[PDB]
DNA sequence: ATCGGATGTATATATCTGACACGTGCCTGGAGACTAGGGAGTAATCCCCTTGGCGGTTAAAACGCGGGGGACAGCGCGTACGTGCGTTTAAGCGGTGCTAGAGCTGTCTACGACCAATTGAGCGGCCTCGGCACCGGGATTCTCGATGGCGGCCGCGTATAGGGTCCCCGGAGGACAGT
DNA sequence: GACTGTCCTCCGGGGACCCTATACGCGGCCGCCATCGAGAATCCCGGTGCCGAGGCCGCTCAATTGGTCGTAGACAGCTCTAGCACCGCTTAAACGCACGTACGCGCTGTCCCCCGCGTTTTAACCGCCAAGGGGATTACTCCCTAGTCTCCAGGCACGTGTCAGATATATACATCCGAT
């Protein structure tokens, strides 16, 4: 009987097996449930998809076909929820959002 | 659809 | 002759540097400062280039955030010139 | 007939009375007009 | 949604008259009470009582309007002297005991209207406004109605008062009971919950002197001006009645002169400028 | 007894009074303009009759004397209607002002007690 | 020596969301670091949840509760939807 | 090494301020900024060196800096 | 049981806390100007013989060749507004007379006749609304329903909201009929604005030009398919059905509220 | 038509004197009138976040009662460790 | 009549000298249950949990007022204003 | 052979055995060194001694013989290093340090 | 039965101030403090062991964690106390 | 700067309670002692990459000289915030009674740990080319100060106007001369 | 000498062009709007040119399967704490209102200091060459710690007594504020 990847059984792209192994070797609990790695991989894949979608939109908005860290910074800092999630994170080569205070303008 | 922002500004 | 009014060049620089994303500090002086500071903990320490680059990135990001807070404080006092007491206030509010 | 002439004299006197009353009412109307104007000035301007 | 499409046949009977549209938008703040007249309306029992016991063979006619004036005066007097008549309806005052209050009663601002009718110099006629129905001018004064029929009407109205246990003849909306501030039944409504009782003022004289008296003076000034304008309109009315009388008398005089063929002395048949 | 409540209630009751007074006074003005116009309309005809009598006496009848008299009667009657309307309007306005004045007087008397 | 990463899966997701878009190496490193960060956060929170209730097994329930704790609003809602859907589909076959 | 903090010059500081959105700068700002930077660097380098010594290595790796920033609540992406 | 308002005998829809004596009457008489109730035909006749009111007891702030609008304070006209609320409970199961009529403003639309102004509908309004509702209760007489009158009432409510420089929404527990009517009004106004504007427009500009709340706009956009996500962004979507509905709207030529005939200034409450 | 009296707000119970007392303990000498409303809003936001996390812990434990330890854990998750109730 | 500020200073000393809670317990408890309704119905509460919530809330508010006072002093004023609170929370990262 | 507590072998008051057990049952690592619980217990005892000493001094300074949370708050907030260590900690019934800004004084 | 550091805190108090008592709430605060410091140190030691791919928590990891968490003189004196204690224990 | 009046706050004392301090019996968590495997220490190795030098190019830092404009002090008005007092509200306390549900215990199954045998996905190394960076020329509409101009208040008389001002106008009476 | 009529000189009063009002003709200036030219805003089109990203290809080793075994945990039943809820009395505290001042705020004037720009000077940057420390690797081998099984006394629950401090009361001292 040929083997089917647990990712394919769950219809996921992220490696369920690698996640399960990292959980076992991460000293988190004595035992690991069967569905927990599947759930975690699904959540990670979803968040990756959200960020990649926003970064792709930003890259198109800058007439670029290759995503660079600047696009990641713009995508994250322009999303309220993602910005709140990553409020204590610094992105290398990310830059800053263009923002000029009104009172300084003539 | 799976993603957010069904309707925003 | 031609001269721009004070503050126009400032706004132009603000737009320029908010548009770009390169490090604004000179590499070598920063590295010399880093090694100078590190001498006071252990003698003859070696540094990977990436470690110095990460330090420079973190330092510049921290200073940029501090300057934004300082600008907000200066504006709160109905001024446009940031002063040392603004920095002290910002760091105090943060908890430093 | 003296009856119709008596009615004629009665109507003549009554019409003279109504003519006098008409003139008096016209005069009173003009007086009230001026009094209203002066009172308006007093109450609202002054 | 349930149907509402049924038409009433007596609409033309109950809805008559004509309302005139004004060029400028209507300006109005008077209440419903101002434009309705007597607050009491006779029912079938009241009209049968009046027709069969009061107006069946009387040489002096008591009108339905005068009947409602009497019943309204009895109501008001009873609520004034006996606010708690519903506590003991059988102890209701007699007609003679209530009569002095009826004499001193001021129903529908009658005293104010009479004072105004005196001030306009229009007390020859009566004081009539747009808020008053035309039919109620003819009614006799209240005091006359009291002297002629007060006991006769009051006995019947007292009987009906007792029948309704000292309450109102007209069926009333259900009211909040102080015992419980929340009433389960829907019936209880329009209660106190939309009034907000204020703080009392033990020591406020200043406001009364400063602004109340000044505004009273301004109202007096406006009343004087309106009285002058009303008198001007009264004299203009007298003038137009003079013009009508003069025209009729002039045409009669001219016809009589032409019948008798009398010449000259035509000055009174024509107008003279002055 | 609340003086401030009395003042507030009096001002509220008189808040719409000047607007209604302006409305009534200008309706009386419009009716008086209609009265003046109808006065011209029938004064011209009465001038015709009077001048006819001045020149030829009262015994001869004007060829349209009955029609002129009926027209004068009509114009005078609608003048009477206009004046009735003006008088009623003025009576209503005076009623409102005197009612407010008397209510204020009653409240002032109660506060004076 | 083999040093594992998440790069290929990020690339697959990028191809599924923007088939005509590429990514620089530095951005791929940033994404890999972000994934490791979120993984560590969620696993730590799940460990604390298991410890508080004196359990010795990390099940799907703990992961779901940790996600609800860490993700704000609609992010949490959609992440829970995705997790439940994926677990159901895996349980099916 | 001594007084290399003067390497952080006036134009570099004002460049950082411009990126931060500052329009007008007092002359006294620069020394304060240098002091703040020195404090920050000392705090980070101390932990970095502590990680390096615990691993018994004589070379500071980037991961040591990353772990120090993580310990100070300043997580950094883009270095592993 | 059944009520005779003016010439129309109506069949009530729900309970209304009238005096039980009227629940004991076969016929209920309602004055067409004062809204007074009667169980006695004689009292109705006497009242009509003495009732001189031939228009809503308030100032006329609007008038066209068809209808006029009157602004009435519940505190000033307490009995009349109580009569209105009592009559209104008969046609909404959900009306609340648990509170008196004082803090409510009543804007009543009437049609003029030789007998006077005939009320066809109205909408109430809290003097001080915390939720920002520009309409509290809106009742249109069933003998005048399905005639477009409710549309005109909503038009006037938003005209007031524009005159107040505010956005407004009806009390959110809308009835099925009220919900459908507001769906129709919102759809018609949004389509008319979109077609006549002919340009890309911001949501806040729509809300400023129509006094409609942005939430209403968004919910209508979800009910419709006006907004589409196409090429990484949401954009105006000019499909066939939209223009077809706009053409049916242009062909119906419905009555509209003329703002220039509104001589009215917002009341000031202390 | 008011449907439910569930809209009652207890945030008002945070009276002006209480807010003044808090400011006095904080060293405030003069207070603008709008401070009280701003404070009520800030407190509402803070309590909503903390309570949300506490209820999440309670539901995870499949208990109907919110314990003190749940509150402590929520504060821990917000970086506001509290001493004097356990753990 | 004491001049404005003397009583304020006396209150400052009095309340910095004590440690008791300054909010009445019952209104706070009702507010807590009201906010709790919005996540799950018929939730029950231990008293100690409510007391811990009140402790944390009062400490947070005191710290916020200290920061606000510093901001007000910075603007050369002595009356705190909502803008000062907004600035404090903004700088804090909230 | 009678048993001697590991605390007595290390001359400590804190329970070495309890600390070792908590380490084993705390899911920190696969294995626990022998001296680690001793070291940790010693450090905890030292910190406890420092705080108790400062609190006792404060209690004497307030003419009290029983330490209350107020004394703990004063002791912690008056020590620069302890204050830095507990900068994110709130002490119930602890109060605040008396501190009046100069500009507010007359 | 619920365990706590109460008796050990009491012994330390009697060592430092024999004539001073403590309220129960203060004892609870101290117990929470002890548990907090324990968790912080243990977590830091676990992270150190993981970063160096070791599966054993030795005293060296504890010492490094203490140096990371405790500021200055506190760290120096804590390290001194731990070293002395370990030394005395290893000779017994 | 000096002094008295009035309020708060610290101080001395006495009483009364409950929470802190201490005692006991118990058991279960820690101390002994033993084994076996493998994590970790150690040695020895390779070569990467870190450090450290030279020397040319030139961007950028440093320096200096205006001067405009923003920080700063003063000052004058008024609102609004603090203070005090009397009225009103409900928080607080205590007391009673109920039952949801937290907590515990005893079942026994299902699931996850574990190991061995299997193999393909994913990693490291290896190309290959076009997306993106650079190096030019080019290039409309957007800001900003500048002054020219249609037309309004005011200088500043002028054409007309209520009216000070007195030499002449009107008819009627007295003296020289005539009918 | 008396009476009728015509010339000339004197009281009473119309008047005529007037003393400096009065109001606008007819502009100065001035005032803000009406264009209106100069710099400028980086941006843009197009080669072109490389090197990083993406595709291929072995080759493991980590992921899969298929068993087996043991216990964590799911579940049912049961106890009883404590959370909730209502009643009723006390009074501390909140609330409302009236009053006055001192603080915020706007505005005006001063000046010194930071921006802009031009010129000079440094030294960062880069490309290149070279050594060798030490990070990374592998291969061995010890001994330390998990796991077991036994043993018993430290620490917990749980009772028990009394004194530190809360509370109350009476009092002297410190602090604020008005008066001089
Ligand atoms: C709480 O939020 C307070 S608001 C609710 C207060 N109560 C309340 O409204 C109940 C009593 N009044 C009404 O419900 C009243 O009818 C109104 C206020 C809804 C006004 O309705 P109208 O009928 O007068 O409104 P129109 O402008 O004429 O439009 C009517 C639309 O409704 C459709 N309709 C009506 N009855 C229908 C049935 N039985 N079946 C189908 N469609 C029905 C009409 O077709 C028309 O639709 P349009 O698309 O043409 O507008």
């Amino acid at each position: 009987a040929k083997a089917k990847t647990r990712s394919s059984r769950a219809g996921l792209q992220f490696p369920v097996g690698r996640v399960h192994r990292l959980l076992r070797k991460g000293n988190y609990a004595e035992r690991v449930g069967a569905g927990a790695p599947v759930y975690l991989a699904a959540v990670l894949e979803y968040l990756t998809a959200e960020i990649l979608e926003l970064a792709g939109n930003a890259a198109r908005d800058n007439k670029k076909t290759r995503i660079i860290p600047r696009h990641l910074q713009l995508a994250v800092r322009n999303d309220e929820e993602l910005n709140k999630l990553l409020g204590r994170v610094t992105i290398a080569q990310g830059g800053v959002l263009p923002n000029i205070q009104s009172v300084l303008l003539p | 659809f799976r993603h957010r922002k069904i309707s925003v500004k | 002759p031609h001269r721009y009014r004070p503050g126009t060049v400032a706004l132009r620089e603000i737009r320029r540097y908010q548009k770009s994303t390169e490090l604004l500090i000179r590499k070598l002086p920063f590295q010399r400062l880093v090694r100078e500071i590190a001498q006071d903990f252990k003698t003859d320490l070696r540094f990977q280039s990436s470690a110095v680059m990460a330090l420079q990135e973190a330092s510049e990001a921290y200073l940029v955030a501090l300057f934004e807070d300082t600008n907000l404080c200066a504006i709160h006092a109905k001024r446009v010139t940031i002063m040392p007491k603004d920095i002290q206030l910002a760091r105090r509010i943060r908890g430093e | 007939m003296t009856d119709e002439l008596k009615s004629y004299e009665a109507l003549k006197a009554e019409l003279k009375k109504s003519l006098q009353d008409r003139r008096e009412q016209e005069d009173t109307f003009d007086n009230l007009q001026q009094e209203i104007y002066d009172k308006e000035t007093e109450y609202f301007s002054h | 949604t349930p149907d509402a499409s049924m038409t009433w046949n007596e609409y033309d009977k109950f809805y008559t008259g004509s309302f005139q549209e004004t060029t400028s938008y209507i300006k109005f703040s008077a209440t419903v009470e101002d434009c309705c007249g007597t607050n009491y309306n006779m029912d079938e029992r009241d009209e049968t009582f009046l027709n069969e016991q009061v107006n069946k063979g009387s040489s002096d006619i008591l009108t339905e309007d005068e009947f409602e004036i009497l019943c309204s005066s009895f109501e008001h007097a009873i609520h004034e002297r006996q606010p708690f008549l519903s506590m003991d309806p059988e102890s209701i005052l007699s007609f003679e005991e209530l009569k002095p209050t009826l004499i001193k009663s001021d129903m529908a601002d009658f005293n104010l209207r009479n004072q105004l009718n005196h001030e306009i110099n229009s007390h020859k006629t009566h004081f009539i406004t747009q808020f008053d129905p035309v039919s109620q001018m003819n009614t006799r004064p209240l005091i006359q109605l009291i002297e002629k029929f007060g006991s006769k009407i009051y006995d019947y109205w007292r009987e009906r008062k007792i029948e309704v246990n000292g309450y109102e003849i007209f069926p009333q909306l259900k009211f909040e009971r102080p015992g419980e501030k929340e009433e389960i039944d829907p019936y209880v409504c329009f209660r106190r919950r939309e009034v907000r009782h204020p703080r009392k003022t033990r020591r406020i004289d200043i406001l009364n002197s400063q602004r109340l008296r000044a505004l009273h003076q301004e109202l007096k000034n406006a009343k004087d001006l309106a009285l002058l304008v009303a008198k001007r309109e009264n004299v203009s009315l007298n003038w137009i009645n003079d013009e009508l009388k003069i025209f009729d008398q002039r045409v009669k005089i001219k016809n009589l002169k032409r019948s008798l063929n009398i010449s000259g002395e035509d000055d009174d048949l024509i107008n003279h400028k002055r | 007894m609340d003086p401030s409540l009395v003042l507030e209630q009096t001002i509220q009751d008189v808040s719409n009074l000047p607007s209604e007074f302006r409305y009534l006074l200008e309706e009386i003005g419009s009716n008086d303009l209609k009265l003046i116009e109808e006065k011209k309309k029938y004064e011209q005809k009465e001038s015709q009759i009077h001048k006819f009598i001045r020149q030829q006496g009262s015994i001869p009848k004007h060829p349209q004397e009955d029609g002129l008299d009926k027209e004068i009667k009509e114009s005078l009657l609608k003048c009477q209607s206009l004046q009735r309307e003006k008088c009623v309007l003025a009576n209503t306005a005076l009623f409102l002002i005197a009612r407010h004045l008397n209510k204020l007087e009653k409240n002032i008397a109660l506060l004076e007690e | 020596s083999r040093k594992e990463s998440y790069a290929i899966y990020v690339y697959k997701v990028l191809k599924q969301v923007h088939p005509d878009t590429g990514i620089s190496s530095k951005a791929m490193s940033i994404m890999n670091s972000f994934v490791n960060d979120v993984f560590e956060r969620i696993a730590g929170e799940a460990s604390r949840l298991a410890h508080y209730n004196k359990r010795s097994t990390i099940t799907s329930r703990e992961i779901q509760t940790a996600v609800r704790l860490l993700l704000p609003g609609e992010l949490a809602k959609h992440a829970v939807s995705e997790g439940t859907k994926a677990v159901t589909k895996y349980t099916s076959a | 090494l001594r007084d290399n903090i003067q390497g952080i010059t006036k134009p570099a500081i004002r460049r950082l301020a411009r990126r931060g959105g500052v329009k007008r700068i007092s002359g006294l700002i620069y020394e304060e900024t240098r002091g703040v930077l020195k404090v920050f660097l000392e705090n980070v380098i101390r932990d970095a060196v502590t990680y390096t010594e615990h691993a018994k290595r004589k070379t500071v790796t980037a991961m040591d800096v990353v772990y120090a920033l993580k310990r100070q609540g300043r997580t950094l992406y883009g270095f592993g | 049981n059944r009520i005779i308002m003016g010439k129309y005998e109506i069949e009530p829809w729900y309970f209304s806390p009238y005096p039980i004596e009227l629940t004991d009457e076969d016929f209920i008489y309602i004055d067409d100007f004062t809204l007074q109730y009667f169980g006695s035909k004689k009292q109705y006749e006497r009242y009509r013989k003495k009732c001189t009111l031939r228009h809503p007891p308030g100032n006329e702030i609007y008038r066209d060749d068809y209808v006029s609008f009157f602004e009435i304070d519940g505190r000033k006209q307490r009995t009349w507004c109580r009569n209105l609320c009592l009559l209104s409970k008969l046609f909404l199961d959900h009306k609340t007379l648990y509170y008196d009529v004082d803090p409510f403003l009543f804007y009543c639309m009437t049609r003029r006749d030789e007998l006077g102004h005939h009320l066809v509908g109205y909408f109430s309004k809290e003097k001080e609304s915390a939720d920002g509702y520009n309409v509290a209760c809106i009742l249109t007489l069933p003998q005048y329903q399905r005639m477009g009158y409710g549309k005109l009432l909503i038009e006037f409510s938003y005209e007031l909201s524009k005159k107040e420089n505010k956005v407004g929404s009806p009390e959110k527990p809308l009835s099925d009929l009220g919900l459908l009517s507001y769906r129709a009004y919102w759809s018609d106004t949004l389509i008319t604005l979109l077609v006549e504007h002919q340009k890309e427009i911001t949501i806040d500009e729509i809300s400023s030009m129509t006094s409609m709340t942005t939430t209403d706009i968004l919910h209508t956009a979800k009910t419709l398919n006006i907004l589409r996500y196409y090429k990484g962004q949401h954009i105006i979507f000019l499909n066939e059905d939209i223009l077809d509905r706009y053409n049916r709207l242009k062909a119906k030529k419905r009555r509209t509220i003329d703002p220039n005939r509104l001589i009215w200034k917002p009341p000031v409450f202390t």
